[PDB]
RNA sequence: UGCGAAAGCAGUUGAAGACAAGUCUUGUCGUUCGUUAAAAUGGCCUCG
């Protein structure tokens, strides 16, 4: 599931 | 008997007049309204029992003052037959004091029963 | 992923305390307000751990 | 028992065989509670319809009222509606029953479901019914003299087919259906000529509701009821006590007449009511015309507002109102080129100052012919 | 043929019940009001408002978050007033809940230590709040709708309060976790203002703490009913504060009590899954006052966290649940006797999963928790996670999948999926309008425009704001008492014809360019789905009572639907399960897909069919070609992947051994 | 729905009908309301009220004699009676006495009856 | 069910009547004639 799990915070972050 | 406040209800009763007559047993005890008055004065009293029932109530009226002034624990019983009966004695109390000891036996419960006379107040 | 562990942490501490002084993050007004305040976990947990306690034999 | 039943009101017969529809509301009133009260003690309900009722012509529209007033448990609406049912079919036929499908859809107005759902297969026989041309009491249904002029009952019919084939009663919304695409405006044309002639005011309300649409709100047949709203506020007293006679809310019928306002009113017959109604002495009144009026002032000619705000100014000023016209003033949204004839048109000192504080409370409006009159009057 | 593709890759599982309240006093005498409703409170935080009538069907629902719960709910009905629902979260506040939309009204702070219990008086003035710190808190309601007050604090004691009942308005009665129960004089006017009158303690048990989950006064024989950990029942004597009776008829805590309107039953509930009857409906037990241990009935396979009570003229209605998250209703008159019904754990009320039929993707959402699957057999191809607390209102996909819209009543946000290496990149496009916009739903007219009905039901146009004119309705006594009946409850938007059910039942046709409202239909049952068919011209409602209306967009209602709306096939009348969703077939316009939670149906619109208990029998007013199966359930959604391809998706604790003797 | 005993209480308020399966019903005659006492796993063979009806008797095949105490819903026990139990009785103007029938169903061949007087207060066979 | 040893060796089941369900078709029997012919969550004392 981590290969295809998308994160807001990490992203948000960079 | 609204200036006796705050009373202590039937439970509450309970734990405090059983600590009453163990502190008599133990030479813990002062009764009587004049001799709970000089603990205060002294400062060698865990905290004030006084008898709701008596009359005129205005007799015991300075404990509080004097309890409120050097934030003293203090409550009120509904009868003070009952008071002078677990003090250990023939005649009524109205009011008795309890004597500040740490190294006492019976220690515990009198916080205990000093605590909720906290939430009490 | 330590470093990710310990970035969990950092947004966790809302408070930290700088020298002699503490902060504490503030919190928007529109999560406040949506939608009513979180539950504590400790007081709630309690109940469920007496409810599914060992003497119980639950199963 | 019955028969002391009846002799209490032996005396209350009908000698006439038409409906209590036309008769005193009071007289009818506790014969309704006679007729819950008969059943209800196990008199037949069509014996008590005889007893105090001259014929079965009487009966069936007894029950109508019953129908047309709120006040009638919904059951007993549906036990009333059964029983029409029961007395369309022993009629003679050779006159029309399009007099009744209006009331069916009345009858659709009534609340239950069960009511309605039964008024689908009573509205579905009426079409079945043949078409005579010539009506049920034609001149004697609605009023005495009162000759109701009504559709070619053959596109009554076909189209009460779309009730029965394209239509439940479940649903609220006759409307669409109470106007067919093919011809919506011919059919528009006689709901009006029959709510001129439709007197009961919750027939006119429940009637109005459908027929009211977004684009026109009684466009086309406000010149038919131009009469009645002009004179309604001098009987509107006389409406009130109807409706309270019916048992329906008077404000809910006031806001019946201002819907029966078209929404543009350049015309000048619903104006006149409007602003009478708004000014009117019933407190009820006034305020949906207070209401209207602020949808009508949207939809008016410039100059229309125009002169409304000179009246609103000037009545605050020296005509002592129930309502706050200054407030009113307020709120309705006044233009520059308006604000700057208002004050020619008083350049009546005391007229002129709430002019000149009805500006004031208009904040930040521009204009430069404003600031010449303004001049003028300091 | 048809291809269908059976999933359970897809989990959704409902929190716990925690709490349950009637919206009305059962009053046997009179008949059930049009506006009485239950609440359900959800370990997740979530509220479920249902409505008992047409079998049973929920007309709203509240969101819950991010690590919060519902663990009492309480409701207050004043003449003249709005329903008013309250609710603890187990947190020092308490929540009064906007119902028309589904919004905290008002937080309101109990000046002490965590909320345990709550409950109202009789008047329907005050709430009694009960605290870890023992205080019990005295709270002021009356002065209007979003006014909570301060009124009194009763006497401190040490024991946390884990329950509180009232007799009328003078006294407060209250469950210690001490094993004593307690009870205060809430008289006004009276010198024992606040004051602990007396002071009733249970049997202990010795080895472990004695806990009193419940407590409720019986107003008929004047006692108090009360369950202990120990489960023990006893009923006390209200005026002398002494022990009636006493029965050791649970294996386990007594959480939950309750009782009928005459006081002739109580029923108890709690950890070892069984419903208790006691019994004094014998007229010599009356004479003598004294209870019967009747009977007792295993119907939960978990633990029993909450029962309520409600009886009419036409009601009868014992229902119960817990952490079996399934409701279980009963007759307090046949208990013992009469039928019961399993409620189905997940009604598709609202949708959590949509299907899109181009590129094959399947997307869940919950807990503000997206996942994306993609099928030819299924992969996972994106998983999305949300920061904000608040649970996702609603999803919507657009008709080319590349631009995904997350809806929530704070915010809106929406995102794009751009398909790499068999997975998808998620971008967020920023619009502010949408983000400070509350989103109830939200439909696509294209792959760029959409439509959104905001929480204050104002729709409006977003291309990626055009507001579009909606009827005026109009005011009734019910809904001032229900509030949410005159919102929106279900959007759809086909080929540029929108259309609008409200709960009272109101049924608009909107046109989006012209941005105009023209009314089609206001049912007096609740719409439970609708369905737009460009091909026959004609919208599809269904109301709670599972009858179908079919109505050609301008003579409306298709031929079809007279012959067959009360002329339906027996399936679709016997069940007790309504119809949730609508699609239609690809391969034939006409021919519609209907399915409920467990249940899908097939109807041809242009073939008329051959003509040949525990619900409220519904004497008052709500207000004031063939093709079924039930092989499939229970279903989350159903759908079609293509002309030949049907989705049909699927669902896939410790608990009381309660041996069952074989022989 | 096979009902296998029948006991009348002396007021008549009460009515105890066994079943088959082993299910108690007692009736309240005045509104014909039910209670169920389910102890028995077969069909129970006796059933008999008490004087003042406080107590009901049951008994059958489990060869043991239940005292269902009415009032709480308790109920005592006298396991290993020598055969099942066809007919119970409270003999004694103070209940003071049982008086009990056995079966002793093993042999096929012969109904042998045994006629068990009891004490109450002790439970001690008194005359077998 | 009969004989036999325990092993086995032979054979046996039908006609009604009444009721309940569907809507003419099926079930049941505190009922008859004839033939040798599983399942209401419901476990068993005190007297230390």
């Amino acid at each position: 599931e981590d290969d295809v799990e998308y994160n807001e915070e990490l992203d948000d972050a960079g | 008997n609204p200036k006796a406040f705050p009373l202590a209800d039937a439970a509450l009763t309970q734990q405090i007049l059983d600590v009453v007559q163990q502190a008599a047993n133990l030479r813990q005890l002062k009764k009587g309204a004049n001799e709970a008055t000089k603990t205060l004065n002294r400062g060698i009293s865990e905290f004030i029992i006084m008898a709701a029932d008596c009359e005129p109530i205005e007799i015991l009226l300075h404990l509080p003052l004097l309890c409120e002034d050097k934030n003293v624990p203090y409550v009120f019983v509904p009868s003070r037959v009952a008071l002078g009966r677990a003090c250990g004695v023939s005649r009524p109390v109205i009011a008795a004091s309890i004597t500040t000891n740490d190294a006492s036996a019976i220690k515990t419960q009198i916080y205990a029963v000093k605590d909720k006379i906290e939430t009490l107040l | 992923k330590t470093k990710k562990r310990k970035t969990l942490k950092n947004l966790r501490k809302d408070s930290v305390k700088r020298g002699k002084f503490r902060v504490q993050l503030l919190s928007t007004t529109q999560d406040s307000k949506t939608l009513p305040p979180k539950k504590e976990s400790s007081i709630i947990r309690s109940k469920d751990r007496w409810l599914n306690r060992k003497a119980l034999n639950k199963g | 028992s019955f028969q002391t039943f009846l002799d209490k009101h032996s005396e209350l017969i009908n000698t006439t065989n038409v409906s209590m529809l036309t008769e005193t509301g009071e007289r009818y009133k506790k014969v309704l509670s006679l007729f819950t009260e008969a059943i209800g003690k196990g008199y037949k309900a069509s014996s008590f319809l005889t007893s105090f009722f001259t014929t079965l012509e009487s009966r069936i529209t007894f029950l109508l009222r019953v129908t047309i007033s709120p006040a009638a448990p919904t059951a007993l609406k549906l036990i009333s509606l059964n029983n029409i049912a029961k007395y369309i079919n022993s009629i003679e036929k050779e006159v029309n029953i399009f007099t009744l499908v209006p009331c069916l859809i009345c009858a659709l107005r009534d609340a239950s479901i069960k009511v309605r759902t039964g008024v689908k297969k009573i509205l579905s026989l009426i079409a079945k019914r043949p078409s005579t041309k010539h009506y049920f009491l034609s001149d004697k249904l609605y009023g005495e003299n009162v000759t109701i002029p009504m559709l070619n009952p053959k596109d009554s019919e076909a189209w009460l087919s779309g009730f029965l084939n394209e239509y439940v009663t479940e649903n609220y919304d006759i409307s669409r259906i109470l106007t067919p695409k093919r011809n919506e405006k011919v059919f528009l044309m006689f709901w009006a000529n029959q709510a001129l002639l439709i007197p009961s005011p919750y027939a006119k309300t429940v009637l109005l509701d459908n027929l009211n649409k977004s684009p026109t709100y009684a466009s086309s047949y406000s010149s038919l009821f131009e009469e009645f709203i002009s004179h309604y506020l001098e009987n509107r007293s006389s409406w009130e006590k109807s409706c309270i006679a019916n048992k329906t809310n008077f404000e809910h019928f006031e806001r019946s007449l201002v819907n029966l306002v078209s929404p543009k009113e350049k015309q000048s017959f619903m104006i006149d009511f409007v602003l009478s109604a708004l000014n009117s002495d019933y407190e009820q009144l006034a305020n949906i015309a207070a209401e209207r009026l602020i949808s009508i002032f949207a939809s008016l000619n410039n100059a229309q507002k125009l002169k409304i705000v000179q009246n609103i100014v000037d009545s605050s000023s020296n005509v002592e109102s129930s309502y706050d016209t200054v407030g009113v003033l307020q709120s309705l949204p006044l233009d520059s080129d308006i604000f700057v004839s208002i004050l020619n048109q008083n350049s009546h000192l005391r007229k002129l100052t709430i002019i000149l504080e009805a500006l004031d409370k208009v904040r930040n409006v521009g204009s430069e012919k404003l600031l010449f009159t303004l001049l003028s009057l300091l | 043929r048809m291809i269908v593709h059976r999933c359970r890759f897809v989990d959704f599982t409902p929190a716990t019940i925690t709490s349950l309240a009637f919206s009305h006093k059962s009053n046997i005498n009179k008949l059930t009001p049009s506006d009485l409703r239950l609440a359900i409170g959800r370990s997740n935080g979530n509220i479920e408002i249902w409505n008992p009538r047409n079998n049973w069907f929920q007309e709203m629902v509240i969101e819950g978050g991010k690590d919060r719960s519902i663990e009492g709910l309480c409701w207050s009905n004043v003449n003249g007033e709005s329903l008013r629902l309250f609710s603890i979260g187990g947190s020092t506040v308490v929540t009064e809940w906007d119902l028309a939309t589904g919004l905290p009204l008002r937080n309101y702070d109990c000046n002490s230590g965590v909320i345990w219990s709550i409950s109202i008086n009789d008047s329907q003035d005050k709430l009694s709040v009960g605290c870890d710190n023992g205080t019990v808190v005295l709270i002021d309601i009356s002065g209007g709708p979003g006014v909570l007050e301060h009124d009194t604090i009763l006497m401190r004691q040490e024991a946390r309060v884990l329950t509180l009942a009232w007799k009328k308005d003078d006294f407060v009665i209250g469950g210690c976790s001490d094993g004593r129960i307690r009870i205060w004089s809430a008289q006004k006017n009276d010198e024992n203002m606040g004051r602990l009158l007396h002071t009733m303690k249970v049997d202990k048990a010795k080895k472990e703490s004695t806990l009193v989950w419940s407590v409720i006064y019986l107003p008929r024989t004047d006692q108090i009913a009360s369950g202990d950990s120990t489960g023990s029942i006893k009923f006390w004597d209200f005026q002398f504060a002494t022990l009636n009776q006493s029965f050791k008829a649970h294996d386990a805590d007594v959480l939950c009590l309750t009782t009928d309107t005459d006081n002739n039953y109580v029923f108890s509930a709690g950890v070892d899954r069984k419903i208790f009857q006691f019994s004094q409906n014998t007229n010599k037990s009356q004479k003598n006052n004294r209870w019967v241990n009747s009977s007792n009935r295993l119907l939960h396979g978990n633990d029993i966290r909450a029962i309520c009570a409600y009886q009419s003229k036409g009601a009868d209605f014992l229902v119960s649940g817990g952490v079996e998250k399934t409701l279980v209703i009963n007759s307090l008159t046949s208990f013992s006797n009469g039928n019961y019904r399993k409620m189905p754990t997940v009604e598709p009320y609202s949708k959590n999963v949509l299907v899109n039929k181009e590129q094959r993707l399947v997307v869940s959402w919950s807990e503000s928790t997206v996942k994306i699957w993609t099928m030819g057999n299924y992969k996972l191809v994106c998983k999305l996670t949300l920061k904000d607390d608040q649970n996702i209102s609603t999803c919507s996909l657009s008709p080319d999948g590349q631009v995904l819209v997350v809806g929530r009543p704070s915010t809106t946000k929406v995102f794009h999926l751009q398909p790499v290496g068999n997975k998808l990149k998620v971008t967020k496009l920023d619009n502010d309008l949408l983000l400070r916009t509350s989103t109830k739903l939200v439909k696509f007219i294209d792959n760029s425009k959409i439509v959104i009905c905001s929480c204050e039901d104002d729709v409006f146009i977003v291309d990626l704001p055009q507001e579009v004119e909606l009827l005026e309705v109009t005011s009734t006594k019910s809904s001032i008492k229900v509030p949410y009946i005159n919102r929106i409850n279900h959007l759809e938007v086909d080929q540029n014809i929108a259309v609008i059910s409200r709960g009272c039942g109101v049924v608009d046709i909107l046109d989006l360019k012209a941005r105009i409202s023209k009314p089609l239909a206001r049912l007096n049952n609740f719409i439970t789905a609708v369905h737009i068919n460009t091909s026959r011209k004609s919208v599809v409602v269904i109301t709670a009572d599972n009858k179908i209306y079919e109505f050609n967009m301008n003579s409306v209602l298709t031929q079809w639907s007279k012959n067959n709306t009360d002329n339906l096939p027996k399936e679709w009348k016997t069940l007790k399960e309504n119809c949730v969703g609508i699609f239609s077939d690809i391969e034939n316009s006409s021919r519609l897909w209907f399915w409920g939670a467990t249940w899908i149906s097939r109807i041809d619109f242009d073939v008329d069919f051959p003509i040949n208990g525990l619900t409220i029998t519904d004497e008052s007013n709500f207000m004031n070609h063939f093709f079924f199966t039930d092989k499939y359930k229970p279903l989350l959604f159903v759908d079609l992947i293509s002309s030949n391809e049907l989705a049909i998706i699927e669902r896939n604790q410790k608990a009381f051994i309660q041996p069952k003797l074989v022989f | 729905r096979y009902v296998s005993s029948m006991a009348i209480d002396n007021m008549g308020q009460q009515l105890a009908v066994g079943f088959a399966s082993g299910v108690i019903s007692i009736v309240s005659l005045a509104d014909l309301q039910i209670r169920l006492l389910k102890w028995h796993i077969d069909s129970v063979l006796s059933l008999s009220f008490s004087h003042d009806g406080s107590y009901l008797l049951s008994g059958g095949w489990e060869k043991v004699m239940s005292l269902w105490q009415l009032e709480t819903n308790s109920q005592q026990f006298l396991p290993r009676l020598n055969g099942i139990i066809i007919d119970c009785q409270v003999l004694g103007p103070q209940g003071n006495y049982y008086s009990l029938i056995l079966q002793m169903t093993e042999n096929n061949s012969n109904s042998d009856y045994q006629f068990l007087l009891l004490n109450a207060s002790d439970l001690t066979s008194k005359l077998s």
